[PDB]
């Protein structure tokens, strides 16, 4: 009943706050200056980037930014894997299907959660102690200049739904438990879990935003936008693998991107 | 294949 769905929503929220260091709660605090915390170092050009290296974690800038983005993604994939393992019934699935769900889900979730850290002007980095500007990321020489702009475009739309962490915790679980991912062995137990998560998400959206209406319906249209940004992103990564020499792709990302869209 | 994802999942 309504109770079991409230319980799932609360378990997921607890597991989400645990799994991910920087929540949407904090990130907006930082972006609106509505905290007491020390404001983040702004990276708006080549000079500010160089002077920035004090606050962040490890030849040309476009390649150095890209390799930094790589290390954060890997950490993101690890955080999401821990969160997946908390989704009731997920670990009881066929391990090959666990791998398949992560393999296709993790970037849809990275992009979902990146939006929590973005506005139309830029993105919080290194757990909110940096703020890289959108203009700066566009300015980068191609193909690296086109890398982040689609994520910014998705983000301005997605942030309009004004979801909080408690809503996102279930939405993320629903994305992970997608029964239509290529190469799944046993769709049924996945669709069974996703059905419970979608009911939990629908209830959660009625209770947490009752002055809103079919926040639920609009939010489900965006799961398709997320597959497009992923497809589009895999293509730009395909280009970069070819057109660049002094850059290699972190092995965990090679596992994920190899034989994908 | 998917050694790391396997590792991350079993850890």
């Amino acid at each position: 009943e309504s109770a079991d769905l409230r319980a799932l929503a609360k378990h997921l929220y607890d597991s989400y706050i645990k799994s991910f260091p920087l929540t949407k709660a904090k990130a907006r605090a930082i972006l609106t200056g509505k905290t007491t915390d020390k404001s983040p170092f702004v990276i708006y050009d080549m000079n500010s980037l160089m002077m920035g290296e004090d606050k962040i974690k490890f030849k040309e800038v476009a390649i150095r930014i890209f390799q930094g983005c790589q290390y954060r993604s890997v950490e993101a994939v690890q955080e999401i894997t821990e969160y997946a393992k908390s989704i009731p019934g997920f670990v009881n699935l066929d391990l090959n299907d666990q791998v398949t769900l992560l393999k296709y889900g993790v970037h849809e979730i990275i992009y979902t959660m990146l939006a929590s850290l973005m506005n139309k002007d830029g993105v919080l980095i290194s757990e909110g102690q940096g703020f890289m500007t959108r203009e700066f990321l566009k300015s980068l020489r191609k193909p690296f200049g086109d890398f982040m702009e689609p994520k910014f475009e998705f983000a301005v739309k997605f942030n309009a739904l004004e979801l909080d962490d408690s809503d996102l915790a279930i939405f993320i679980a629903v994305i992970i438990l997608s029964g239509d991912r290529p190469g799944l062995l046993n769709v049924k137990p996945i669709e069974d879990i996703q059905d419970n998560l979608l009911q939990a998400l629908e209830l959660q959206l009625k209770l947490n935003h009752p002055e809103s209406s079919q926040l639920f319906a609009k939010l489900l249209q965006k799961m398709t936008d997320l597959r497009q940004i992923v497809t589009e992103h895999v293509q730009l990564l395909q280009v970069i693998k070819k057109t660049e020499t002094d850059m290699s792709l972190h092995p965990l990302l090679q596992e994920i991107y190899k034989d994908l869209y | 294949r998917h050694k790391i994802l396997h590792r991350l999942l079993q850890e």
